[PDB]
């Protein structure tokens, strides 16, 4: 028996078909984001974060080539 | 560092070590120029030079290629006691 | 974007620099003058270095 707190969400694929008795699931590779950011950051952008709370910090990104 | 002179000892430590540490002097005069020193210690090659003529507010060390805009600034480690002030830059290659 | 035919100056009264990620899409146009820094009234760290802003 599984629970909805299991099955982590899917941020690179999206379903396009699923049969009547849920046998054959058909998924699609959704296209990479236009602004170049990774799709799990789009997924964590569009939900669950972060209760209208912020933080301002030196982003520790290294250096631009 | 305010009303006194100072001394800079740029140390270039290296876990993987391959260096020659050349030097040259062809630039416009900024009223501060001194020769560098050397050492043969274990994993610390200190370089001693006194270019501490002018008053410091910023004190930073830029490392890289200026012609292709690859710079990296390092944090100084200043020790000022009494009237004597000294600097210490630690570079890890 | 712009190519200067001769050396000229560009005024910037009070400004703020930007740290840039290494993405392909980002197109840099002008650089901080390599001897600059950032300071605040608070005792925070410096935001950018000389020529990386």
């Amino acid at each position: 028996m599984i629970t909805p707190l299991d099955v982590p969400p899917l941020d690179y694929f999206d379903e396009v078909f699923t049969s009547e008795n849920w046998m054959v699931r058909i998924y699609q590779l959704k296209k990479d984001d236009a602004q170049g950011r990774t799709l799990r950051d789009v997924g964590e952008l569009t939900r669950s974060s972060t209760k209208t709370r912020r933080s301002i910090k030196r982003p520790e990104l290294g250096l631009r080539v | 560092q305010d009303v006194h002179v100072s001394f800079p000892s740029t140390a270039g430590k290296s876990r993987v070590m391959i260096g020659k540490v050349e030097p040259r002097i062809g630039i416009d005069e900024t009223v501060p120029t001194t020769i560098t020193v050397e050492d043969p210690n274990e994993v610390i090659q200190v370089n001693f030079a006194i270019e501490s003529t002018n008053k410091p507010f910023q004190n930073t060390l830029l490392i890289g290629l200026p012609n292709k805009n690859l710079e990296m600034a390092f944090e100084p480690e200043i020790k000022d006691n009494g009237k004597l002030s000294m600097y210490k830059y630690r570079i890890d290659l | 974007v712009y190519n200067a035919r001769k050396s000229e100056d560009f005024v910037f009264g009070e400004s703020s620099a930007a740290l840039l990620e290494n993405r392909e899409q980002i197109v840099p146009i002008l650089n901080a003058p390599r001897t600059s820094f950032t300071e605040s009234k608070g005792k925070c760290n410096s935001w950018t270095s000389g020529s990386q802003g």
